[PDB]
């Protein structure tokens, strides 16, 4: 199992609607997590199961999807979300993580 | 002689226009491997089991 | 809930180090960890996996066969046997909690990892 996010980078100014997706290449139905990646840090935990908001993430993240096609929005740019992002699947145990991708100021 | 009594407990929520999370599962896979019904209870038979 | 790592260093292609990692603020026989990579410039990779009882380990087709993952769980502790680290293992590793509790009786899926610890990159 591979996965492919698309777009590899982009670029946006603060209070921009960016969305984002990253495809699965095969049905994982709802078994897809999103993850926050601050260079220099290790990563955290945004959301899984492709829907839910973690208790420790503010609001202004969501995402949908189901099958083999995954989305992630964000409802407005903050100035601390310039990091990279990404998403992996567990509907195996032999889990993969996706291409990656970053997210620029503007 | 070793007989393994596996029991497998899977479930999901159904799914469809709604999303919810906290509500109870609505589909339940249990099994007991070789169990069969019909055939009647599965009984340990060796000196061992796990 | 805090991840410490050690053992980062550099040693010569072919010979063996000995990772760990520990866990503190949780119960810690109840959830499966698992070690991850990162290359330079690349993104996140996945080393090896063990459930929360040991009983069951799991690696990828390319560590395969080549490194051994354990735990101790007297001790909170978590440990990875490198042997024959090849050039392409210098990375960073992390080690991760999955976010289900289970029971020391079980066994179970994992995936959703939610806390990491600081990191510990390594040479070769
Ligand atoms: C309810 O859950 C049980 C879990 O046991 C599901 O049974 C499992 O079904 C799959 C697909 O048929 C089996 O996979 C394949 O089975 C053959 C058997 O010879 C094996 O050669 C393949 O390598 C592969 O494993 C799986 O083994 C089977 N497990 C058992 C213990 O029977 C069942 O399908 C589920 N049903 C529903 C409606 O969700
Ligand atoms: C096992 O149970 C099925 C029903 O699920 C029954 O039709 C079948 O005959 C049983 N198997 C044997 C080998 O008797």
């Amino acid at each position: 199992i591979q996965m492919t996010q698309s777009p590899s980078s982009l670029s946006a100014s603060v209070g921009d609607r960016v969305t984002i997706t990253c495809q699965a290449s095969q049905d994982i139905t709802t078994y897809l997590n999103w993850y926050q990646q601050k260079p220099g840090k290790a990563p955290k935990l945004l959301i899984y199961d492709a829907s839910n908001l973690e208790t420790g993430v503010p609001s202004r993240f969501s995402g949908s999807g189901s099958g083999t096609d995954f989305t992630l929005t964000i409802s407005s740019l903050q100035p601390e979300d310039i990091a990279t992002y990404y998403c992996q699947q567990y509907d195996n145990l032999f889990l993969t993580f996706g291409g990656g991708t970053k997210v620029e100021i503007k | 002689k070793h007989t393994f009594i596996v029991l497998y407990v899977n479930f999901e929520h159904r799914r469809g226009p709604g999303k919810c999370y906290n509500c109870r599962p609505a589909v339940i896979n249990i099994t007991l491997a070789n169990f069969n019904e019909t055939k009647g209870p599965l009984c340990v038979d060796t000196s061992h089991f796990t | 809930v805090q991840l410490v790592e050690s053992g980062g260093g550099l040693v010569q292609p072919g010979g063996s180090l000995r990772l760990s990692c520990a866990a503190s603020g949780f119960t810690f026989s109840s959830y499966a960890m698992s070690w991850v990579r990162q290359a330079p410039g690349k993104g996140l990779e996945w080393v090896s996996a063990i459930i929360g009882s040991g009983s069951n380990t799991y690696y990828a087709d390319s560590v395969k066969g080549r490194f051994t993952i354990s735990r101790d769980n007297a001790k909170n502790t978590l440990y990875l046997q490198m042997n024959s680290l090849r050039a392409e293992d210098t990375a960073v590793y992390y080690c991760a909690k999955d976010t289900t509790p289970r029971p020391l009786y079980s066994s179970g899926w994992y995936g959703s990892f939610d806390y990491w610890g600081q990191g510990t990159p390594v040479s070769v």
